[PDB]
C-alpha cells in the first residue's frame, strides 16, 4: 500500500493506491484507502484493512458528532488528536490531509501513534519508491494543477515499483471549500 | 412535599430553581459585562481587615477566557475549578482551546445534572463568559442556575437585572477599549470596581491595570 | 433504625425486647456437672409430628443453644454460629471457647431490623460447663443459672429457690424439671419437655430420649 | 539506568559515620558525576542508597512524606522497618540496598528483596568485597572521629581502585548528638 | 507414597506406608496419610502432603457443617462429590471410604478432579505393586484374617518393590460403626 | 428534625446529644495517675442474683488498657477496632503503638460514625488509660472530642466521684500505688480494679488479694 | 425547608448552612493576629481533670499554621485533610505547599458536605496561615460553605465581634514585632499563643512558656 | 422493616393475611405416599385458564403446593427449583424434604430480615421422602405436620380435619380425607414421585361425596 | 523471589522438655552479611519457632504469626495451644501456595514433653522426635538419629542431651559452608525458656 499526499497553492491533494491483498495472492481489485472524514477533511491510512477501517469509523463519528456539538469546522488538528490517542492506547499507518483556519495541514501519523505535521508524505510499502520520486520534483506553492499530476506520478512508481502494490489509482484536491473527489485517477 | 425538593409544581413549574436563583437576586453583587467592538469588558463591584485585594468575581478558566460569577461562593469557586477542568480535558482531547460556548456546554449542563437528580442541590451560581471565538467575533455568553447558554451583546448579572436592561439601552446606543471600557465603568455608576477585557493581548484575557482604573472613571 | 430516644435508650432494639417474652420457656442451668436444658415441649399443635421441633439446638458438637422469640430470627443466628464457630477449628482441633462463640454470636447482633430473639447458649470448653444468655441487644452475660420465655418472669425465682453450685448434673436435672414443670399447664411428660444435657466429662451434647425424662418423672 | 555502585556506614560512641562517592553512571558510563545519594530523613536520622537510582528516589519521597506526618519523633528503628516492609511488600520490585543509620546509635541495612538486619557497620554494593572486609578488619569501638573517618578514607581508598565504578569525590555525612552534619568537602 | 484400600466381607479396610520424603531425602517416616472426615468415612491422602492435608481438613469442615445442618450422617458419594467439585478448579489425588449403603463405598478422586467407585483402590507412588496382589491375592470377598494378611502382604511388597514410599505398615480395618487401627514396622520376617 | 444529618435552628446536634443520655445509664468508672502509674477501677452491675457480673476493663496492648461506659455493643467494637489497629501497628513496624496516635485514630472513628447519617453515634465513651512512656490518660466523648486526664470518673452516679476529685490532687500522694489504689477506691466510694505503670505493665487485680485490698478503704 | 443542607429556602437562604454560623458563634474564640514581622494566631480554650494541654493550633507544614473553632472533631479531621493535602502536593511538586491553593482545597473540601442531602457540612470555621519574608502574611478564614477569605487578622469563636475592636486597633497590631502578644493579654477581658516571624525563623512553633511569662506578667 | 413497641414485626403480620385470605390447599401424610389437595377457582369456559394451580413438582421425588400470590409463588418456586438443582449437582444425590424447607425457609425469612425487599405473601407446604411433610409460614418458620391445611378459612377445614384424622390409610383412601377437608386440585406423592391424578378418576368419588353430604 | 540461607535451625524433644538450636549467621550466595542474625523467634507464651528460608520471609512470617498468637490470646484472654499455632501455620502457608513462602519451618513448645512441629513450606506439618531445617538438615540428622534413637544397635539427660546438640552443630559448621560458627540454644523447660550463646 503507496499513500502519497501533497500540498499545493491552496489546497492538499492526497492520492493513493487501490488494491487491497492478502499477502500472496491479491483479495481485491480496489479498495478504499482514501476515506472522507470531513469535507474539507480527509484521512489515507495504510496497514491492516481491518484497523484501518476501525479507527477511520470511530474517527469519522468523533469528527462528524462533534461537529455537531459545536459551531466550528472540525480544524484538522483535533482529528490528529483523537487518532493519535487511539493508537497510542495500544496496527495502521494514516496520513491525514484538511484544510482550515491555519494552512493546508497534511499530518502523518505512525503505527505507534506518532504524529508529524508534513509539506508530503507517503506510507506503506511503495513509501521508499515514493520517497524517491516525491523529493525530487517537489517545490512549495506548486499550482494546484501540478499536485494533479504529480501525485499521481508518484503513486504510479509506488505502484510499479512494488510487488506489494498495483492497480489504479485514485486522486482528490482537499480545498478548504470544498473535497473534490475523483473515483479513478487512472 | 413538592417544595422541599427539586420536583414539580401542581402548576406544572418547578420550584426549587426559582429559589436558587433567589440566592443569586439576593446575592446583591451586581456585575456588568458588556461586548465591546472587537473587544469586550466584563466589571463587578469588588464586595475591615478584610482585603479588597483578594476579592473578585472575575475569573479566568484559561488564557483566552474569563468568567465573572455570581451568588453562593463556594459554589462559584466550585463552577470555577469544573470549568477548568473542562477547559483542560477539551484541551486534552482535541489540541484545541474552547470556545466561549463549547465552555458553556460543561458549564451549563454540569449546572443542569443538579436540577433532575432531587439529591444534590441546584447550584446558587451564575455569571457571564467571555472569549475570543476561533471566529475572529469575540463571544460572550451567561448561564443560570436553570440550564442556560444563554447569549448576548450585553449583560448584567445579580441584585440588579432587567431593571438594567433598559438602563444598558441607552449605552446600547452608543455601543475601541476607550470607547467600551468607558461603557462599563459607567454600567457601574450607571446603576474599587474591577474591569476585565480580553483585548489586552487581543486573544489573552485580563482584567485591567489597577493605575488605569481612574482615568477612565475620570474622563 | 438507629434514631436514639431522648431518653437515650435506642429506640428500635428497646422495641425490639418484646419479642422474646413471645418465646416459650426454657431453663438452663450450668452445674458442677455440666449443663442441663429444658424447655417447653408442649408447643406443640395436636397434629404437627409429635415432637418433631426442637427449640433446643447445636451450634456445634459440645454446644447446644436453647432459643427465644422469633422462630426464624432463630435459625438464622443458629445458622450463622454453627458456620463461624465450625470454621474457627478449620485444621486446629479444639473448637470455640464457649464464651467466644457467644461472642461471636452477639458481635454479630449488635449490627435490616434487630433480632427478636435471645439465646441461651451452654458447653463445656474450659474446666467447667459455661452458660451465657445473649441478649437481643448484643449485651452477652454468663449466668450460673438462667432461664428463657416469657415464663422466665417469674419461674427465674424458682431458681434463686434453688440453685446451689454442688449438684450431680442429675440433681440439677431435677432442679430444672422442678422449675420449668412448674410453669406448664399440662403435667409434664416428655411431650412437654425437650431437655438436653453436655456432661463435664462426656462433654457431648445430647438431647434425652423420653424413656429417660419418662422415667425420672 | 542509572546506578550507585555504593555506600557505606560505621558508628563509633560519640556519633556515626556514613558515606558515598557521588558519581551515577548511566550504564558503561557515568551520567552525574556529582549525584546525591546519601539522603536526610530525620535529624536524627539519614538514608543511603547503592542501586537503581529512580527507584532510590522514589523511596525517599516515600519515606518524607511518611515523616512529616510524623514531624516522640520517628525513631530509625521504626523507619527501617517500615522500608522493610515496603520492600517486602512490593516484592510479591525496587532495585536498592537502602540502609537507614542514624540514632543509641543505630545502623540497619535492607537488601532488594527486604531482607534486612542490624549490626555496628554496614557496607553496600561493591564495597561490601572492597571494603568490609578491611573495614571488618580494622573497625574498633569507640573510635574517635579522626580514627574513624581515616578508616573509611582507607576504605574508599581501596575501593575506588577496586571497585569498577567510583567516584573520586566523596559526599560524606557524620551523625553527631548535635546534630546530623552533611559534610559539603568531596575529594 | 504407597495407598491401599479394599472391602471384604465384614468391611471396608484402609492400608498405608506412613513415610513421606522430599525428594530423595526422608523428611519424615512418622507422618500419617491416613485421614479421618465424618465419624464414619475416611480417606487416604497421597501425593503433595501439604495441599492433601490442606484439602482433607476443608473436607472435614463441609462435612461437619453439613452434619449439622441435617443432624445426620452424609453418603460417602457426597463427600467424594465435594473434592471432585473443588479440586476441578485446579494437586494430589485421593481414596475415600465410608457406610451409608449396607456395603461400603469406596471412592478415588484424582487431582484432575476425575472421580471414580471401585472395589479395591490403590494411589501413591508405589501403588502399582500391591495393586497386583490385589486381584491376583483378592479376586474376591474374604475375612478379616485372610484381609489383615493380605494388606500387610501387599504393602510389604510395596515397600520391597519401591523406594519412595516404605516405612511403618498401618492398616484400619472399618466396622459397620467406626474403624479399627493397627501400626506395624518392619515384616520381612 | 429528628436525624444527625441536620443541625436544630438552636445550631445544636440532637441525636449526638443523646448518646450521654445513654451514657448516663452506665455504671460509674474511675481513674488516678501517679507521676509514674496509673490505676483505673470499674463497677460490674449485676442483673441476677446468679449473673456473674460483666467486666468493664478490657486489655488493648501491653501498657494499654480501657474502660468502656456506654452501649456494650458499640463498646466491643472499638475494642476490636482498637486491638486490630495496634496488632496492625506492630505488624507493620516492629513497635509498640503510640497511645495519642490511637487515641486520634478511635477518634476519627467516633466522628466517621456521628458526621454520617446513615451509621449512627456509638453510645459509649472510652476512657483509655495508658503509656508507651508516660502515663495518661484520654477520655472520648461520643463524638470527635477527646480530651486527655489527670483524673476522670464516669457513667452513672459518677457526680459524687467528680465532686471527690477536688478533694485529691490526682498525685497528692502518688508515690506509692498502694496510696493510689486507695484513692481509687476512695474515689469510687465484683467490683473491678486495674493497674498499669513503669515496669508492670496493664494488669488487672480482681484476685482475693484484691478483695484483701477492700478492707483497707475500712481498715 | 430548614431540614436540609441541600434545599433552598423560599427566599434562597440555606438555614441549615446558616446554623453552622451559630454553632461556630458559641464555640471558643480562636484569634490569630498579623504583626508587620510576623503572625500569631492564639486560643483561648474554655473546656481533677486536666487542665494542662489541649491545643488547638496545630500546623500542615513546619510552616503554615491552622486554627479554629466549633466542633473539635468535625475541624481536627479537616486538618487532617490538609495534612494529607500538603503531603500529597509535596509528592508529586517535590515543594511545599503554597498557602493560597491550599485554602482553596480546605474551600471546596468543606464546601463538598453542603451539597449532599444526606451527608452533614462541618461545623468549624478555619483560620489558616503562613509567613515568610518573601511569602508576606496572611490569614485566610474559611467559613463553612466556602467562601475562604484573606484578611490581616480575624478572630473567631465565640466573643469575636467584642475582640474586633481590639483588632480593629491593627495599625498597633502591626506596630508589634513580638509584643504584640502582651498587648492581647490585656486585650481579651488552655491558651494557645504561637509563632510564625523572622525570629521563628518562619517556621510554625508554640510560643515558649518563659517568653509566655513577660506577657501575663506585663500586668 | 421494624419492630412495634409490642415487639412484633408488621409487615410480616400483614403479609401473612394474603394467605389467611387465598384459595385453600392441603396435604394428608403417610408411610409412602400422601395426598396433597388444593381448590382454585376459574372462570368456566376457559379450561385452560389454571393448569398453573396445578400441584408444582420441584423434584421427581419433592413435590409443593402453595396459598397466597401467584406471582411471588412463581419466584420463590424458582428458586426452590434451582436450589434443589444445585444441591442435587453438589452432592450428585436428591435433595431430601429436610435440606429444601430449610433452604425456602432461610430465603422467606431473608427477605423479612434484610432491607430493600417486600416481605414474601405466600405460605408454602411441601411433601418429599420416610415421607414427611413441612409447611413454611411467610414469617420463615417451618415446622413438620402430620396433616395441615394452608389458605383462607384453614381453621375449618384444619379442625375439622383433626375431627377425622386417621394415620396411615389406603393409597386411594387416603385421599377421600382431602376431600372431606376440601373444583379441586388434586395430586398424589407416591413412590417419590408427585403425580397429576386423573381428571375422571375421582369421578365417582367425585359423586358420593356430594351425596353422602346428601344421603 | 527467593534466595537461599541457611538458618540450620533444629529441635529437639526432651524426656521433660523441647530444645531449639541456630547457628546465628547470616548469608548471601557465598557472602556473610551480618556475623550475628536471630533465626529464631520467641512465641508470645511456652512456644518458640525458627526457620531457614529466605530471611524476608522469616522476618515478615514470625512477624505475622505474633500478630496471630497476639491477636488471638487477646480476644480470646488464653494463650493458644501449641496445636493451635502449628495448625495456623499450615493455613497461613497453604493459604499462599500459589505463591509460596520459602521459609521452611519449627516449632517447639510444651503441653504441660515437648511437643513440636516441623515442616515444609507449604505447612504439611509434621510432629517429629527432633527436627533439622536449612541446609544443615541433611547432614545432621543421622547423628540425632543414632544418639537418641536406636532403630539399628538414658537418652535425654538435659546435660547429655544439650551435649548432642552441641557437638551435632559444631560438627555441622565443619562440613557445611552456610552453617555459622556461632549458635543460640533455647531451653523450654515448663518453668520457662532459657537463651545460651553458646558458640
Ligand atoms: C496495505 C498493504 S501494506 C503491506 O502496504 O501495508 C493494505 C491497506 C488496505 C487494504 N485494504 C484497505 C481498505 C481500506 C483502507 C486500507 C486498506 N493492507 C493489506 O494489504 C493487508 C496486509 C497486512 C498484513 C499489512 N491485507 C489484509 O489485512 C487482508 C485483507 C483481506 C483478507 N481477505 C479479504 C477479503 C476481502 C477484502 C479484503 C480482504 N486480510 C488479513 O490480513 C487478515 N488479517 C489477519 C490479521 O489481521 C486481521 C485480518
Amino acid at each position: 500500500t503507496t499513500i502519497c499526499g501533497l500540498v499545493c497553492q491552496n489546497a492538499v491533494i492526497l492520492g493513493a493506491d487501490t488494491r487491497a491483498t492478502e499477502g500472496p495472492i491479491v483479495a481485491d481489485k480496489n479498495c478504499s484507502k482514501l476515506h472522507y472524514i470531513s469535507k474539507n477533511i480527509w484521512c489515507a491510512g495504510a496497514g491492516v484493512a481491518g484497523d484501518l477501517e476501525h479507527t477511520t469509523l470511530w474517527l469519522q463519528h468523533n469528527v462528524e458528532l462533534h461537529r455537531l456539538n459545536t459551531n466550528t469546522q472540525p480544524r484538522v488538528s483535533m482529528c490528529v488528536s483523537r487518532l493519535t490517542q487511539e493508537l497510542f492506547k495500544y496496527v495502521c499507518a494514516i496520513v491525514l490531509g484538511g484544510v482550515d483556519v491555519n494552512g493546508p495541514q497534511l499530518y502523518g501519523i505512525h503505527p505507534h501513534g506518532s504524529s508529524c505535521l508534513l509539506p508530503f508524505t507517503a506510507l506503506g510499502s511503495g513509501s521508499l519508491n515514493a520517497m524517491a520520486v516525491l523529493e525530487a520534483k517537489y517545490r512549495d506553492n506548486m499550482t494546484i494543477e501540478e499536485g494533479k499530476n504529480l501525485v499521481c506520478e508518484a503513486i504510479c512508481a509506488g505502484i510499479f515499483n512494488d510487488l506489494g502494490s498495483g492497480g489504479n489509482v485514485d486522486i482528490c484536491v482537499i480545498t478548504k471549500d470544498s473535497y473534490q473527489h475523483i473515483r479513478p485517477y487512472k | 412535599y413538592d417544595r422541599h425538593l427539586t420536583i414539580f409544581s401542581p402548576d406544572g413549574n418547578l420550584y426549587q430553581i426559582e429559589y436558587a436563583i433567589k440566592a443569586v437576586k439576593n446575592t446583591n453583587i451586581t456585575s456588568v459585562g458588556v461586548k465591546g467592538e472587537n473587544c469586550a469588558v466584563i466589571i463587578s463591584q469588588k464586595k475591615k481587615l478584610l482585603d479588597y485585594n483578594n476579592i473578585t468575581n472575575i475569573y479566568n478558566i484559561t488564557d483566552e477566557i474569563g468568567c465573572s460569577m455570581v451568588g453562593m461562593p463556594g459554589d462559584c469557586l466550585s463552577m470555577v475549578y469544573k470549568a477548568r477542568s473542562e477547559a483542560s480535558e477539551f484541551l486534552y482531547s482535541n489540541g484545541y482551546n474552547v470556545n466561549a460556548e463549547t465552555l458553556c456546554r460543561n458549564i451549563c449542563d454540569k449546572i443542569q445534572v443538579y436540577t433532575q437528580h432531587a439529591y444534590m442541590r441546584l447550584h446558587a451560581c451564575s455569571g457571564m463568559i467571555i472569549g475570543i471565538d476561533e471566529n475572529n467575533k469575540p463571544e460572550l455568553f451567561k448561564f443560570d442556575p436553570s440550564g442556560f447558554c444563554a447569549g448576548y451583546r450585553a449583560c448584567v448579572i445579580g441584585n440588579k437585572e432587567q431593571e438594567s436592561i433598559s438602563v444598558l439601552e441607552r449605552l446600547l446606543e452608543k455601543r475601541d477599549i476607550r470607547n467600551t471600557t468607558i461603557l462599563a465603568i459607567e454600567a457601574l455608576q450607571t446603576i474599587e470596581i474591577e474591569v476585565a477585557i480580553v483585548s489586552t493581548k487581543n486573544r489573552n484575557f485580563t482584567q485591567i491595570s489597577e493605575k488605569e482604573i481612574d482615568n477612565y472613571l475620570t474622563y | 433504625v438507629n434514631t436514639f430516644s431522648p431518653e437515650g435508650r435506642l429506640f428500635q432494639v428497646e422495641y425490639a425486647l418484646g419479642a422474646i417474652k413471645l418465646g416459650s420457656t426454657a431453663v438452663g442451668i450450668c452445674v458442677n456437672d455440666g449443663v442441663i436444658l429444658a424447655s417447653e415441649r408442649r408447643i406443640s399443635s395436636t397434629l404437627i409430628e409429635k415432637d418433631s421441633v426442637e427449640k433446643l439446638l447445636s451450634i456445634d458438637d459440645h454446644i447446644g443453644c436453647a432459643m427465644s422469640g422469633l422462630m426464624a430470627d432463630a435459625r438464622t443466628l443458629i445458622d450463622y454460629a454453627r458456620v463461624e464457630c465450625n470454621h474457627y477449628k478449620f485444621i486446629y482441633n479444639e473448637n470455640i471457647n464457649i464464651k467466644s462463640c457467644v461472642e461471636l454470636i452477639s458481635e454479630l447482633a449488635l449490627d435490616s431490623r434487630p433480632f427478636g430473639v435471645a439465646l441461651l447458649i451452654g458447653g463445656v470448653d474450659k474446666n467447667g460447663p459455661c452458660l451465657w444468655y445473649t441478649e437481643p441487644s448484643g449485651t452477652n452475660t454468663r449466668f450460673s443459672a438462667a432461664s428463657i420465655g416469657s415464663a422466665q418472669e417469674g419461674a427465674e425465682l424458682l431458681l434463686q429457690e434453688n440453685y446451689k453450685k454442688d449438684m450431680t448434673f442429675e440433681q440439677a436435672e431435677i432442679l430444672a424439671l422442678t422449675v420449668l414443670r412448674q410453669v406448664m399447664e399440662d403435667k409434664l411428660s416428655t411431650s412437654n419437655v425437650e431437655i438436653c444435657a453436655i456432661k463435664k466429662s462426656d462433654q457431648t451434647f445430647y438431647k434425652y430420649n423420653t424413656d429417660d425424662i419418662s422415667r425420672i418423672i | 539506568v542509572v546506578t550507585g555502585t555504593s555506600v557505606i556506614a560505621i558508628k563509633y560512641k560519640h556519633g556515626i559515620m556514613i558515606a558515598a562517592d557521588r558519581k551515577a553512571s548511566y550504564g558503561s558510563y557515568a551520567k552525574f558525576q556529582n549525584v546525591e545519594r546519601i539522603f536526610k530523613i530525620n535529624n536524627k536520622t539519614v538514608m543511603g542508597f547503592s542501586g537503581e537510582l529512580a527507584d532510590a528516589q522514589y523511596l525517599h519521597e516515600l519515606l518524607t512524606r511518611k515523616n512529616i506526618n510524623n514531624l516522640d519523633m520517628y525513631t530509625p528503628q521504626h523507619y527501617h522497618s517500615y522500608v522493610s516492609r515496603v520492600f517486602y511488600v512490593r516484592k510479591n520490585p525496587l532495585f536498592n540496598n537502602i540502609i537507614i543509620a542514624g540514632i543509641d546509635l543505630y545502623i540497619g541495612f535492607v537488601d532488594m528483596h527486604g531482607t534486612n538486619f542490624c549490626d555496628d557497620y554496614i557496607t553496600t554494593g561493591y564495597a561490601r568485597y572492597f571494603a568490609l572486609t578491611l573495614l571488618r578488619d580494622h573497625y574498633k569501638d569507640n573510635m574517635t572521629e579522626e580514627e574513624a573517618r581515616i578508616l573509611i578514607n582507607e576504605c574508599l581508598r581501596i575501593l575506588y581502585f577496586r571497585d569498577a565504578t567510583s567516584s573520586n569525590f566523596i559526599q560524606i555525612v557524620k551523625v553527631t548528638s548535635k546534630g546530623v552534619e552533611y559534610e559539603e568537602p568531596y575529594i | 507414597t504407597t495407598t491401599l484400600a479394599f472391602k471384604f466381607k465384614d468391611g471396608i479396610i484402609v492400608a498405608v506406608d506412613s513415610r513421606a520424603s522430599m525428594g530423595s531425602f526422608i523428611s519424615s517416616q512418622n507422618v500419617e496419610k491416613i485421614i479421618e472426615i465424618n465419624k464414619n468415612i475416611l480417606g487416604t491422602m497421597a501425593g503433595g502432603a501439604a495441599d492433601c492435608l490442606y484439602w482433607e481438613k476443608y473436607l472435614g469442615k463441609i462435612i461437619k457443617i453439613y452434619e449439622l445442618r441435617n443432624n445426620e450422617k452424609i453418603s460417602v458419594r457426597a463427600a467424594s462429590t465435594i473434592l471432585s467439585n473443588i479440586l476441578y478448579q485446579y494437586c494430589c489425588g485421593i481414596i475415600l471410604s465410608g457406610y451409608d449403603h449396607t456395603g461400603f463405598n469406596m471412592f478415588y478422586v484424582d487431582d484432575s478432579g476425575k472421580k471414580v467407585e471401585g472395589n479395591l483402590f490403590s494411589c501413591g507412588s508405589g501403588s502399582t505393586y500391591a495393586y497386583s496382589i490385589l486381584d491376583s491375592a483378592y479376586d474376591y470377598n474374604l475375612n478379616l484374617d485372610q484381609a489383615v494378611e493380605l494388606a500387610r502382604n501387599a504393602i510389604y511388597h510395596a515397600t520391597f518393590r519401591d523406594g519412595g514410599s516404605g516405612g511403618k505398615v498401618r492398616v484400619f480395618h472399618i466396622h459397620k460403626n467406626g474403624y479399627d487401627k493397627i501400626i506395624e514396622g518392619e515384616d520381612v520376617f | 428534625d429528628t436525624d444527625n444529618i441536620i443541625y436544630s435552628p438552636e445550631g445544636r446536634l440532637y441525636q449526638v446529644e443523646y448518646a450521654s443520655e445513654a451514657i448516663k445509664q452506665g455504671t460509674c468508672a474511675v481513674a488516678i495517675k501517679s507521676k509514674d502509674y496509673v490505676v483505673v477501677s470499674g463497677l460490674k452491675k449485676c442483673i441476677s442474683k446468679l449473673s456473674f457480673p460483666q467486666e468493664k476493663i478490657f486489655k488493648i496492648d501491653d501498657y494499654i488498657g480501657i474502660s468502656m461506659s456506654g452501649i456494650t455493643s458499640d463498646a466491643k467494637v472499638l475494642t476490636k477496632f482498637m486491638q486490630n489497629e495496634c496488632l496492625s501497628h506492630k505488624f507493620l513496624y516492629n513497635e509498640n503503638i503510640n497511645i495519642e496516635s490511637l487515641v486520634r485514630s478511635v477518634a476519627d472513628k467516633y466522628q466517621k460514625n456521628t458526621q454520617k447519617s446513615s451509621k449512627r453515634a456509638f453510645g459509649v465513651g472510652l476512657m483509655i488509660a495508658a503509656y508507651h512512656n508516660e502515663p495518661c490518660i484520654f477520655e472520648t466523648r461520643p463524638n470527635g472530642s477527646y480530651f486527655e486526664y489527670d483524673a476522670l470518673s464516669f457513667g452513672a452516679r459518677s457526680h459524687a466521684s467528680k465532686t471527690y476529685l477536688e478533694k485529691n490532687l490526682h498525685l497528692f500522694e502518688e508515690c506509692s500505688l498502694e496510696e493510689l489504689i486507695l484513692h481509687c477506691l476512695k474515689a469510687l466510694k465484683n467490683t473491678a480494679l486495674a493497674v498499669v505503670g513503669k515496669n508492670h505493665p496493664w494488669q488487672e487485680i480482681s484476685s482475693l488479694q484484691l478483695e484483701e485490698y477492700l478492707s483497707k478503704v475500712k481498715m | 425547608y430548614d431540614l436540609s443542607v441541600s434545599t433552598f429556602s423560599p427566599d434562597g437562604r440555606l438555614y441549615q448552612v446558616e446554623y453552622i454560623y451559630k454553632s461556630i458563634n458559641n464555640n471558643n474564640t480562636a484569634l490569630c493576629l498579623e504583626c508587620k514581622d510576623g503572625i500569631i494566631c492564639c486560643c483561648i480554650n474554655s473546656n481533677m481533670i486536666k487542665k494542662n494541654s489541649y491545643n488547638r493550633i496545630y500546623h500542615v507544614n513546619n510552616n503554615i499554621i491552622i486554627t479554629y473553632s466549633g466542633f473539635d472533631g468535625d475541624a481536627r479531621n479537616i486538618i487532617d485533610r490538609a495534612r494529607s493535602e500538603a503531603n500529597t502536593y509535596y509528592y508529586n511538586f517535590h515543594t511545599n505547599i503554597p498557602l493560597h491553593i491550599l485554602v482553596n482545597r480546605i474551600s471546596l473540601y468543606i464546601h463538598a458536605y453542603t451539597l449532599y442531602w444526606h451527608m452533614r457540612p462541618f461545623a468549624a470555621s478555619i483560620i489558616i496561615s503562613s509567613f515568610n519574608e518573601k511569602d508576606k502574611g496572611d490569614i485566610y478564614c474559611i467559613e463553612p460553605n466556602g467562601a475562604c477569605y484573606k484578611y490581616s487578622g480575624i478572630v473567631i469563636g465565640k466573643n469575636k465581634e467584642m475582640f474586633k475592636t481590639e483588632i480593629e486597633k491593627k495599625d498597633y497590631k502591626d506596630i508589634n514585632v513580638r509584643d504584640a502578644i502582651e498587648d492581647i493579654y490585656k486585650f481579651i477581658l488552655l491558651v494557645n499563643f504561637s509563632w510564625i516571624c523572622k525570629e521563628s525563623s518562619y517556621e510554625f512553633q508554640n510560643i515558649h512558656e518563659e517568653i509566655l511569662t513577660p506577657a501575663l506578667n506585663k500586668a | 422493616t421494624v419492630f412495634s413497641p409490642d415487639g412484633h414485626l408488621l409487615q410480616v403480620e400483614h403479609a401473612l393475611e394474603a394467605v389467611k385470605k387465598g384459595g385453600c390447599a392441603v396435604a394428608i401424610k403417610s408411610s409412602n405416599f400422601a395426598v396433597l389437595a388444593v381448590e382454585k377457582k376459574n372462570i368456566p369456559k376457559l379450561q385452560n385458564p389454571k393448569t398453573t394451580e396445578k400441584l408444582i413438582k420441584l423434584d421427581e421425588h419433592n413435590c409443593l403446593a402453595f396459598a397466597g400470590l401467584n406471582a411471588d409463588a412463581r419466584v420463590l418456586v424458582n428458586k426452590t427449583r434451582l436450589e434443589c438443582q444445585r444441591y442435587y449437582l453438589n452432592m450428585d444425590e436428591p435433595a431430601p424434604v429436610d435440606y429444601i424447607a430449610k433452604y425456602v425457609a432461610k430465603v422467606q425469612q431473608k427477605f423479612t430480615h434484610r432491607g430493600g425487599v417486600r416481605p414474601f405473601g405466600i405460605a408454602t407446604l411441601i411433601a418429599g421422602f420416610e415421607i414427611c411433610i413441612y409447611q413454611t409460614e411467610p414469617s420463615g418458620i417451618y415446622a413438620a405436620w402430620k396433616a395441615q391445611a394452608i389458605g383462607k378459612n384453614a381453621k375449618i377445614v384444619q379442625e375439622f380435619l383433626e375431627k377425622n384424622y386417621q394415620e396411615n390409610m389406603e393409597q386411594k383412601d387416603c385421599i377421600f380425607l382431602a376431600l372431606k377437608a376440601i373444583n379441586v386440585e388434586v395430586a398424589l406423592l407416591t413412590e417419590k414421585d408427585l403425580t397429576f391424578i386423573e381428571e375422571q378418576e375421582i369421578n365417582s368419588m367425585v359423586e358420593l361425596i356430594d351425596q353422602e353430604r346428601t344421603k | 523471589p527467593y534466595i537461599d540461607n541457611g538458618g540450620t535451625v533444629i529441635g529437639l524433644t526432651g524426656k521433660d522438655y523441647v530444645i531449639l538450636a541456630a547457628d546465628t549467621r547470616l548469608s548471601l550466595s557465598y557472602s556473610i552479611y551480618t556475623r550475628f542474625c536471630p533465626k529464631i523467634s520467641k512465641l508470645t507464651d511456652k512456644c518458640i519457632i525458627g526457620s531457614s528460608g529466605m530471611q524476608s520471609d522469616i522476618k515478615t512470617l514470625h512477624s505475622l504469626l505474633q500478630k496471630k498468637i497476639q491477636l488471638f490470646v487477646l480476644e480470646h484472654s488464653h494463650y493458644p495451644d501449641i496445636h493451635v499455632i502449628a495448625r495456623l501455620l499450615c493455613v497461613i502457608l497453604y493459604s499462599r501456595r500459589f505463591f509460596p513462602y520459602y521459609a521452611f519451618n519449627i516449632l517447639a513448645g510444651v503441653d504441660e514433653k515437648g511437643v513440636l512441629y516441623n515442616y515444609d513450606s507449604v505447612g504439611s506439618y509434621c510432629e517429629a522426635t527432633h527436627s533439622c531445617v536449612g541446609s544443615g538438615s541433611q547432614l545432621i540428622l543421622p547423628i540425632l538419629d543414632n544418639r537418641v534413637e536406636q532403630k539399628n544397635q538414658t537418652n535425654f539427660n538435659l546435660g547429655d542431651d544439650i551435649n548432642f546438640v552441641k557437638d551435632a552443630i559444631t560438627s555441622a559448621t565443619e562440613r557445611d559452608i552456610y552453617t555459622g560458627d556461632k549458635t543460640l540454644i533455647y531451653v523450654i523447660d515448663k518453668m520457662g525458656i532459657n537463651v545460651n550463646t553458646l558458640d
